[PDB]
């Protein structure tokens, strides 16, 4: 299994896993904590939300 | 053939190994000759460099513009690579083909003559254009109501006549990054100069053709730069050598007057709605492949299809075919064309009353 | 003669494939092939265009069908 990663503006690498995440935990649209050197899929992250949509939540 | 094919597989693996030994090289553009061993080469990355050349490269063929290969480590010129074709230009000229010919176009015979007097005549008879003294025309702005043949004519021109065609969508040029909405046009016009004759054909140009705003937003300001880049490479400080531009739209009113000037856009061939005798040709063309099963006198359909525009007649053919299917009959009947014509004519009221001004 | 040569060359093929494997390791960069030329006319050499904005020329391509590369092919 190979994953295509779209680092915002540095590159468009094609990368494998990093052994810290199950192969079924990554799906298209998810944000990946790609490793800095010898890039790898380490930690999936919550989907990006615009900050301006955050304070509109009464706590 | 065991041993021989195994040796062939060995040659393939050896080629893979040789590729594994090889390395890549950057690509730049030579812009100066400081000395016999010092050149000022640009790079696709963007920075300039002072690069020493090899010993085998012919120094004579090194002027402003020639593409060269740069070794990644020491930045040394290696090869003399020829001119470049941007991939977003090959992806434009490599359209399929188109199977329709000038026979398929019906009713349009005078406007076909007007277009061919600019597309074919200068490219195949540049002597009458000399003693008479006329300056050869450049632009042909096809325009008319939506759905009369403004695009089908371009497909016929691509199939017929010849010359290296370049189909150009309107939005297929605009990119997000700064300037790339104009670099694409620059390469489009540069490719033509190396492939004379060229019949560069934009389409739906009212996307990048709008009357330039005076207080538009940021988006409408970068497009205007593209309109400037397109505008200059037709009458600017250079002569278009052998490039003809065909230009199609549905709303010529929303076109920048600088682009509409006679001299940039020459004879403005207008494709009108089919008129009576023209519509009979459309009916004959579009209802010839269908399994006709009667004395198909389209005179009633010609009378009723008032204001019908081209593709609509094809839609009457399609709806008649559908109606024949509704009764499981395997071929359309002359009284089933009538139902389809009526059904399409009723829907024609949904469309706005098509209005346009002869420029 | 044929038997021993064939048996040895199958193993050497396995060796060549293994040597290929030690360089087909992730991660890769992604580039769009700009245009493929046969420089021998003046052996297929392509001109990739990396996402890092570098238009890197290649003396020759490998591990990929040289005839099955078209412009805008990731
Ligand atoms: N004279 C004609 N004879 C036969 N078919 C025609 C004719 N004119 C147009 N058509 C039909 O028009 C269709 C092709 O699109 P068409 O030429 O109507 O678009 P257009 O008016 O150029 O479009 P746009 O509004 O996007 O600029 C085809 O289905 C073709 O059969
Ligand atoms: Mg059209």
């Amino acid at each position: 299994a190979k994953y295509v990663i779209n680092l915002k503006q540095i590159a468009k690498f094609v990368v494998g896993l990093g052994e810290r995440v199950s192969p079924t935990d990554i799906e298209e649209g998810m944000r990946v904590g790609v490793d800095r050197s010898k890039y790898n899929i380490e930690l999936p992250l919550p989907p990006r939300i615009d900050p301006s949509v955050t304070m509109m939540t009464v706590e | 053939q065991n041993i021989r094919d195994l040796e062939k597989l060995y040659d393939k693996t050896e080629n893979d190994i040789k590729a594994l030994q090889s390395i890549g090289q950057l690509i730049g553009e030579v812009m100066k000759e400081l000395s016999e061993e010092k050149y000022i080469v640009k790079a696709s990355s963007g920075p300039r460099y002072i690069v020493g050349v090899r010993n085998s490269v012919d120094r004579s063929k090194l002027k402003k513009g020639v593409r060269v290969t740069l070794d990644i480590t020491t930045l040394t010129i290696m090869r003399i690579l020829p001119r470049e074709t941007d991939p977003l230009v090959y992806n434009m000229t490599s359209f399929e083909q188109g199977e329709i010919t000038f026979d398929g176009i019906g009713g349009l015979t005078e406007q076909i003559r007007e277009l061919r007097e600019v597309i074919e005549l200068p490219l195949k008879n540049p002597e009458i254009f000399q003693r008479v003294g006329i300056k050869p025309p450049k632009g042909v702005l096809l325009y008319g109501p939506p759905g009369t043949g403004k695009t089908l004519l371009a497909k016929a021109v691509a199939a017929t006549i010849g010359a290296n065609f370049i189909f150009s969508p309107a939005s297929g040029i605009v990119d997000k990054y700064i300037g790339e909405s104009a670099r694409i046009i620059r390469e489009m016009f540069a490719y033509a100069k190396e492939h004379e004759p060229c019949i560069i054909f934009m389409d739906e140009v009212d996307a990048i053709g709008g009357r330039r705003f005076s207080e538009g937003t940021s988006a409408d300001r970068e497009i205007q730069r593209t309109l400037m880049e397109l505008l200059t490479q037709m009458d600017g400080f250079d002569n278009l050598g052998q490039t003809k531009i065909i230009m199609a739209t549905n709303r010529p009113d929303t076109l920048d007057p600088a682009l509409l000037r006679p001299g940039r856009l020459d004879r403005k061939v207008e494709i009108p709605l089919p008129n009576e005798a023209g519509r009979l040709e459309i009916f004959k063309i579009h209802t010839a492949k269908v399994k006709k099963t009667g004395e198909f006198d389209f005179e009633a359909a010609v009378k009723m299809s008032d204001g019908f525009n081209g593709a609509d007649i094809r839609n009457c053919a399609t709806e008649a075919g559908f109606f024949a299917i509704r009764d499981d009959r395997d071929h359309i009947n002359p009284d089933d064309l009538m139902k389809a014509v009526r059904k399409v004519a009723e829907v024609k009221k949904l469309e706005g009353t098509i209005e346009y001004q002869k420029l | 003669r044929l038997s021993h040569e064939n048996n040895v060359m199958l193993e050497k093929i396995k060796d060549n494939k293994e040597k290929i494997k030690n360089n087909r390791q992730l991660p890769y960069l992604v580039a769009n092939v700009v245009e493929v030329m046969d420089m021998n006319e003046i052996g297929k050499a392509a001109v990739v265009k990396t996402s890092s904005r570098q238009t890197v020329f290649l003396p020759m391509v490998g591990l990929v069908d040289p005839d099955k590369l078209k412009p805008n092919d990731l």
